[PDB]
């Protein structure tokens, strides 16, 4: 297990932090959050969606075909 | 003013300015082990008290 003070080397980097009792826990939750969700959805929709759309079409066709095959045809 | 001070005065005066107050922290140098601000802030009270 590693420990702080032995992780890596860093130089010339300043970090400004504010106390949690000094700031909001939900700053602009909807006024800023909803735009960010839409940005992230657009960036990944084309990678995630087409596979499951392909599943949905194969699912419905296979179920429709299985239903029709079980119904008899006139001789 | 100094003679007025006894142990009670120090406990009351210090709690007024230290206990459960938000500190200001300034760090410079090899400060990777400097505790996180939340951990510092949690150091300003005692769960036992
Ligand atoms: C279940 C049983 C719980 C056991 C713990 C009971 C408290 C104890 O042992 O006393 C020490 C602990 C020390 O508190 P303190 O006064 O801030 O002392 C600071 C020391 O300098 C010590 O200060 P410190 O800087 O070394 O650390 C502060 C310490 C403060 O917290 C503790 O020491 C509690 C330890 C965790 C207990 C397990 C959770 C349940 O913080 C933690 O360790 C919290 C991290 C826990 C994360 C667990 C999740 C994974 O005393 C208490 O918590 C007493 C109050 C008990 C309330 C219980 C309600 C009934
Ligand atoms: C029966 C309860 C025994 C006490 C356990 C407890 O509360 O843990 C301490 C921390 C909060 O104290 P702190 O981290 O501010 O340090 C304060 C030190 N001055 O609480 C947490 O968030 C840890 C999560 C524990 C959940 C099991």
């Amino acid at each position: 297990g590693r420990q702080f003070g032995h992780l890596t080397r860093v130089r010339h980097v300043i970090t400004y932090s504010l106390s949690p009792f000094e700031q909001r826990a939900f700053p602009h939750y909807f006024s800023k959050g909803i735009p960010n969700v839409l940005r992230r959805t657009r960036a990944c929709i084309l990678r995630v969606a087409p596979p499951f759309v392909a599943f949905y079409l194969v699912y419905t066709w296979g179920t429709q075909e299985f239903e029709k095959s079980k119904r008899k045809n006139p001789a | 003013r100094i003679a007025e001070v006894d142990a009670r005065v120090v406990r009351e005066v210090c709690s007024k300015y230290f206990y459960d107050q938000c500190p200001a922290v300034a760090g410079f140098g090899p400060i990777e082990q400097l505790p996180d601000y939340n951990r510092i802030r949690s150091g300003m009270f005692w769960l036992r008290f």
